[PDB]
């Protein structure tokens, strides 16, 4: 997952 | 009942947040696994993947369906008091409890300010290259 | 800061309620003592000294300088949880909070059915006067 | 004191  | 600005503060909420949720049993991140580290479902069209830790706010999307929510969290958010917290939060003490909720609130304040911040400093380099352009 | 209908559960927030209470220094009830023995001032005019228990939600007046407001509960009414907790406040838990909660809406049900009972016995008495005169 |  990333970071907005 | 329980005052309900404080139940992200349960996992039941947490859970009942997901009302879409694309993983599903035989996915490590479901949403009871999201809720237990911590995660909200706060869905876009853009994004309606969009997860946020309620204790820091972090935000992030782009999940996948091997992801542990928990090493998710650790790997952005290391600085999450909630990741401390080992105990149910029925046995945590009032005190204990209202320190957090203060951790939280801070997190909360800290959050805006940077967002302000960042919006400050673009509209501060628009306003810089109109001027330039008029040299 | 903590939800409005918790309140009542904080000391300090007790005694806040006291406003032109009499029984001042030397007094054995201070809105101090008051306080931690549970009251909160709720004065009208008839009954400019009334005082209610927040978790039985009973009520007493009449108050002399030498009463012991501890005492006073005890001998009232026996039966108030709250008289239990020896434990001051935030080294309680959230469950044990909530039990507590629990207990005290449920006395908050049983004191309003005791009132509309009251009431409806007061009609009851002036229908009947009224037949009697009819009569 | 006494009950109301
Ligand atoms: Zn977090
Ligand atoms: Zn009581």
């Amino acid at each position: 997952a990333r970071t907005k | 009942t329980l005052p309900p600005a404080w139940q992200p503060f349960l996992k039941d909420h947490r859970i009942s947040t997901f009302k879409n949720w694309p993983f599903l049993e035989g996915c490590a991140c479901t949403p009871e696994r999201m809720a237990e580290a911590g995660f909200i479902h706060c869905p876009t069209e853009n994004e309606p993947d969009l997860a946020q830790c309620f204790f820091c706010f972090y935000e992030l999307e782009g999940w996948e369906p091997d992801d542990d929510p928990i090493e998710e969290h650790k790997k952005w958010s290391s600085g999450c008091a909630f990741l401390s917290v080992k105990k149910q939060f029925e046995e945590l003490t009032l005190g204990e409890f209202l320190k957090l909720d203060r951790e939280r609130a801070k997190n909360k304040i800290a959050k805006e300010t940077n967002n302000k911040k960042k919006e400050f400093e673009e509209t501060a380099k628009k306003v810089r290259r109109a001027i330039e352009q008029l040299a």
